[PDB]
């Protein structure tokens, strides 16, 4: 009964410990620090009026989309700042949005349970929604696009799903959270994804068949963001305990903790740099953090948002970081 | 010696914190994304003006108090006192029109924020600045040197001048603020503090009455022959339009918690 | 019964030390940290961002 | 789905109102051109019209003469025009053109309407006739005056292809891309200057007049075209 | 500097830069009220009134548009989509009288609306607060005192005093008094009178935030 699953957990304990012989921050005490991190805004898209919840980057590292409670995504040229598109939403009240792998659609979601999917490259010119994926039964948090055709979605209905675009339905639901799923990271090889809850946990999901392959503790509050490690062996949290975290898939325990005593403040958005040595963490505390990945030293500050960091992404080549945020302006750095 | 030393380095400071807070208050109200409504472009508007006197009019007055000599001609002397009227009676009609804005916000408030725009406040601006020109410019029409002074050629021009450009801003702006003072009472009594803007309102009146009233009044005194008046009484009651050319950035801005937080935001750069 | 069912499958995985682990998260870091244009400044000529 | 209307016989000295209707897209978010082809000449354009109006542009031969206005309400493009000559006369396109980051402007040709009447960049494009049989490759060259290389990447130079008795389409833009739904037989190549466009496996649908255009500043210029046969 | 292609799209942006500022006036001219209560606390009547997920009610009053955004679809976390309604203008707080007598779901009540006034997003955001079935309650009260529903209520058992003791307990739930405030009021059973009462705390809001801005509040 429980206590078997008690006895379980103790003994996975047990075994995450033994195999636990060294520590991260040891191991690569030696390394040479990054030392410190000037990043300057080179860009600032300016445009929307309300707060900004989330960003995409395009596969291209040029194109960019965001959401905000405008009720319109917008589809910036992040090189010479135009707004390639403006699409206007049914619901006002979105939270998360994607850039297709392949450029042609782009997602968004919110408290309408829906994420609801649009398409760029139509032949009669203007966006239209191609999709409208409804389903889940709380709010959205974040749908990734796995190609054109299939894309995974994690709302407050404590399960993430696997919808098919083409025929509209889930494929596979991903269940075994306790709480609000409110973040998503595909795996670079996109087989399997990292989804963290408002339980302290971040699951890692097969997409192929279905079942929560891993789960991760460590925590002490609700996850807000996730993102993988380059490589695809590991992936970075933040939460509402003002402490990121790097977990290893194939260690089944985190490595190190990125934390501060100034820092008293959750994380809304994590993600990393192109060789994954920098962990860039937007703050609540109006602003954003860099993190040695392999030193958990702040390389670097990002000071320049007015208000809350709810969105940060890094391109796809690692040429620039942009940051949006809840004083409705994105900046590129 | 040393008295006039202390009164131009007194001076000196008062110009130099003018100009330092209104440089201030245009950086936080550019900079600031927050901060861009109507309203605070009408305080923008003003402190542009304020600026304008504190960097062209007020170190005239400086070295002219102490030389007791005007070597830089007689069409300066015009243009200064010239440009000096034209410039004060703009900050007093942008007070006045910052009065009539907030009187619009507090008893219209439903309609006028959908009829406020920007090209309302250009135009309100447009309005004070033209009513200031029309106010100073003639004399240059018609009324055209060790010491140069106001002339008082015109009873009826001088009478015209202090009328149009403090006694009708005066009015307006207690008639304005009387109705502001009155409708608050709709809000703390027929609801359910009356001190914070009682405070505020009477401080706002009391700068405006304290600072240009003798100026005026003693403009009066003097356009109608009545008394004479000497050069310290005379540039002191000068010298305090420019200390409410000083106060005002702070009187109208220091009060919204929006300003305050923009200039949290401009002292840590 | 379905927790516990979920924990002995997820107790049943192959296990990678710690230290595996940080070297080769290092060494990734290493080989491609010349790559990597938020770590090195990028100069302007070919920097799409100006 | 564009067609046009108002052409046919005028005296010369006369006045003209050709009407393009649209109607399947959005005509607002969509910039309109207008390229004239003579009965026996190439491609050669005529006006243009940005989305909303705000930017007007006409030939620098027949600039003045020549009105280009929108209804976008009236989903309709007009092109008003006074004091013909006897040159002309002509069978004019309108062509749909969008421009943004990824975009493909002039992708979608009007039948077009004939009409009868009693510093630029050159492209040449002297290769006139190419004898070509089903499923052999083929290369035709196009040349321009000044480099297309832009300084941002760019290389603004569009292949267009005319059936026998057909309205042109886009066939490849900006000398890589190509345009939707086109075979991927075709592909584009070349410098800044001498452009090549090559066809691999050819059959019969690929008989036509092949065109160079340059999108780099206007005017825009065709080239005279190379004839597959 | 610039090509044709890149001087169109250009353009572009900025037509698209005047329909969002267009766009943007338009939705700022706008007054957004969130809709809040139990489930059987009759915001369905109210809406009904005045007319999956979140529900939006668009109307009209005194030519001031009201959207109203009910979460009653939301089951999940409060606080992890509550900061999304920062900008309401006001809160629409429903609470059925018929709550005090039928399971614990009063204090449930309680807890909720103090929650909902002890938020740090809505620390100035105004509570309308709506007294719904008070015509049963009325009746209703004298075959179950309020004494049953709280022990401490120590008063005669009559619909008002009942009425006054339970818009003192809401408010003095408030803790925010000297920013925010809290406008009672008791539906009757009719919607005229419900919509002008909330057209009439809005506009309230509205001077009040002006005055806000002027420094006088
Ligand atoms: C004479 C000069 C030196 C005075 C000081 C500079 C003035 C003119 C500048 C400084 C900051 C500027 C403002 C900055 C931003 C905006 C928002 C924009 O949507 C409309 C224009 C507006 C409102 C500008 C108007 C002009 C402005 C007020
Ligand atoms: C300095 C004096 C002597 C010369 C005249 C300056 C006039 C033309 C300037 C000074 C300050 C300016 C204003 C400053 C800010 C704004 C807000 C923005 O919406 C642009 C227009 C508007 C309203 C400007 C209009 C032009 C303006 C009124
Ligand atoms: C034109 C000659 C006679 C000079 C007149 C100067 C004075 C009397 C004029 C100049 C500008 C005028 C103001 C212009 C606009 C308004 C707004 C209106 O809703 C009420 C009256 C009011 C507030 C006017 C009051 C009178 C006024 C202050
Ligand atoms: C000759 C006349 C102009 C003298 C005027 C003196 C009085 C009215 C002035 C001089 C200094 C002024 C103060 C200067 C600074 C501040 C701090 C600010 O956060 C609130 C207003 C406040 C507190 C001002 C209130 C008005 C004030 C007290
Ligand atoms: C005290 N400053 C400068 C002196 C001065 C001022 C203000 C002034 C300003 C507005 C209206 C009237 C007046 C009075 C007046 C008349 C003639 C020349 C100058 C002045």
């Amino acid at each position: 009964l429980r206590q078997e699953a008690e006895q379980l957990k103790n003994q996975i304990r047990d075994a995450r410990k033994a195999c636990a012989d060294a520590t991260l921050s040891q191991i690569t005490n030696n390394i040479d620090p990054v030392g410190r991190i000037q990043m300057r805004t080179r860009r600032t898209l300016r445009g929307h009026l309300a707060k900004i919840y989330a960003m995409h980057w395009g596969t291209d590292s040029r194109l960019l989309v965001s959401a905000s409670q405008d009720g319109k995504l917008i589809i910036w040229d992040s090189y010479t700042t135009n707004k390639v598109h403006a699409i206007p939403l049914r619901s006002s009240w979105v939270m998360t949005c994607a850039y297709a792998p392949s450029g042609n659609y782009v997602a968004c979601g919110g408290l309408d349970n829906i994420c609801s999917i649009y398409n760029l490259k139509t032949r009669e010119g203007n966006v239209r929604v191609s999709r409208e994926l409804a389903g889940h039964t709380g709010y959205l948090s974040c749908c990734r696009f796995l190609d054109d055709n299939q894309i995974v979605t994690s709302s407050g209905d404590t399960t993430c799903a696997l919808w098919d675009i083409e025929t509209g339905q889930q494929t596979t639901t991903f269940t075994g959270h306790t709480g609000d799923v409110m973040s998503l990271s595909l795996a670079p090889d996109t087989r399997l994804f990292v989804s963290g809850a408002c339980d302290a946990s971040a699951k890692l999901w097969d997409v192929r068949e279905g079942m929560c392959r891993q789960t991760f503790t460590g925590h002490e509050s609700d996850i807000n963001a996730i993102c993988f490690f380059p490589n695809g062996n590991a992936f970075a949290t933040g939460s509402d305990d003002a402490t990121c975290r790097l977990f290893d898939l194939r260690a089944d325990q985190e490595l190190m903790t990125y934390s501060h005593d100034n820092i008293i403040c959750g994380i809304t958005s994590v993600s990393f740099s192109k060789s994954g040595r920098l962990l860039l963490a937007g703050y609540d505390d109006f602003n954003c953090n860099v993190w040695d990945a392999l030193k958990a030293d702040r390389a670097g500050v990002l000071a320049g948002h007015d208000n809350r960091v709810s969105c940060l992404g890094v391109t796809d080549d690692g040429m620039a970081v942009a940051t949006g945020s809840w004083d409705s302006f994105l900046k590129i750095w | 010696i040393t008295e006039k030393m202390l009164i131009c380095m007194t001076l000196v400071v008062i110009t130099t914190l003018t100009t330092l807070l209104n440089l201030a208050v245009i950086m936080a109200i550019g900079t600031t994304k927050k901060l861009h409504q109507p309203a605070n472009y009408l305080i923008c508007s003003l402190a542009v003006t304020d600026l304008l006197v504190a960097v062209l009019v007020m170190p005239l007055s400086i070295i002219y108090i102490v030389m007791d000599r005007w070597k830089l001609g007689y069409f300066l002397c015009e243009v200064w006192l010239s440009v000096d009227m034209t410039c004060c009676t703009c900050s007093i009609w942008h007070l006045c029109v910052i009065a009539l804005d907030r009187y619009w916000a507090i008893t219209n408030a439903i309609e006028y924020a959908r009829k406020r725009t920007a090209k309302r406040a250009a135009l309100m601006i447009l309005t004070v600045w033209t009513i200031s020109i029309f106010i100073s410019m003639p004399p240059l029409f018609w009324r055209s040197p060790s010491q140069c002074t106001i002339q008082h050629d015109h009873v009826i021009y001088t009478i015209y001048s202090t009328l149009g450009a403090f006694y009708i801003p005066l009015t307006l702006i207690l008639i304005l603020y009387y109705r502001i003072y009155h409708a608050a009472k709709s809000l703390y009594q027929k609801r359910g503090r009356e001190r914070k803007a009682a405070r505020i309102l009477g401080l706002i009146l009391g700068a405006f009455i304290l600072s240009w009233l003798p100026f005026f009044i003693k403009e009066l005194i003097v356009g109608l022959s009545i008394y004479t008046v000497s050069s310290e009484v005379a540039d002191f009651l000068t010298w305090l339009g420019y200390v409410n050319s000083l106060i005002n950035p702070l009187l109208y801005t220091s009060f919204n918690e929006d300003f305050k937080l923009a200039f949290k935001k401009l002292i840590r750069c | 019964r379905k927790l516990v069912e979920q924990l002995k499958m997820e107790a049943n995985i192959d296990r990678i030390k710690v230290s595996k682990a940080a070297a080769d998260l290092m060494a990734y870091c290493e080989a491609h940290a010349k790559e990597d244009p938020l770590l090195t400044p990028v100069p302007a000529s070919e920097n799409p961002f100006r | 789905q564009l067609v046009e209307s108002g052409g046919g016989l005028v005296q010369p000295g006369g006045s003209r109102k050709l009407s393009c209707s649209a109607s399947g897209f959005a005509f607002s978010s969509f910039g309109m051109h207008w390229v004239r082809q003579a009965p026996e000449k190439g491609l050669e354009w005529v006006a243009y019209i940005s989305s909303g109006s705000g930017t007007i542009y006409y030939a620098d031969t027949v600039k003045g003469r020549f009105t280009i206005s929108r209804d976008d309400p009236k989903n309709t493009l007009f092109l008003q025009m006074t004091s013909l000559r006897s040159e002309d006369t002509a069978m004019y396109y309108c062509v749909r053109s969008i421009y943004y980051y990824g975009s493909s402007p002039f992708d979608f040709w009007g039948q077009g309407t004939t009409l009868t009447v009693s510093s630029d960049i050159v492209m040449t494009q002297a290769t006139s006739s190419v004898p070509v049989t089903p499923g052999e490759s083929v290369s035709i060259s196009c040349r321009s005056s000044k480099s297309l290389l832009h300084s941002n990447g760019n290389t603004y130079l569009y292949w267009f292809l005319q059936r026998p008795g057909q309205s042109p389409q886009l066939l490849i833009y900006r000398m890589s891309n190509l345009a939707s739904g086109v075979p991927d037989r075709f592909s584009g190549s070349g410098s800044g200057t001498a452009f090549t466009l090559t066809i691999s496996r050819l059959e019969a649908e690929d008989v036509g007049v092949y065109y160079c255009m340059q999108h780099l500043e206007y005017p825009l210029t065709f080239g005279a075209g190379t004839k597959l046969e | 500097t610039l090509s044709a292609e890149d001087k169109a799209a250009v353009e572009r942006s900025k037509m698209i830069d005047r329909n969002l500022r267009e766009d943007g006036e338009k939705a700022a001219r706008e007054v957004k009220l969130l809709l809040l209560g139990a489930g059987e606390s009759g915001k369905s009547t109210i809406v009904k009134q005045m007319k999956t997920g979140i529900v939006e009610t668009h109307f009209t009053f005194k030519d001031l548009h009201f959207k109203m955004f009910d979460v009653g679809g939301q089951r999940s976390e409060r606080k992890k989509w509550i900061h999304c309604f920062e900008g309401v203008t006001a809160i629409i707080f429903c609470v059925a009288l018929s709550d005090y007598d039928l399971v614990n779901r009063m204090h449930e009540s309680m807890k909720l609306f103090d929650s909902i006034c002890n938020n740090k997003w809505f620390t100035d955001t105004s509570i309308i607060l709506f007294l719904n079935k008070k015509d049963l309650f009325e009746e209703k009260i004298k075959k179950s005192p309020l004494t049953i529903c709280y022990p401490e209520y120590a008063g005669s058992n009559t619909y008002e005093e009942a009425a006054a003791y339970i818009q003192c307990q809401f408010e003095d739930l408030n803790k925010r008094k000297d920013t925010k405030e809290i406008y009672t009021h008791f539906t009757c059973a009719t919607d005229t009178k419900n919509v002008q009462f909330v057209f009439d705390a809005v506009t309230d809001v509205i001077i009040k935030n002006n005055l806000k801005d002027c420094g006088l509040f």
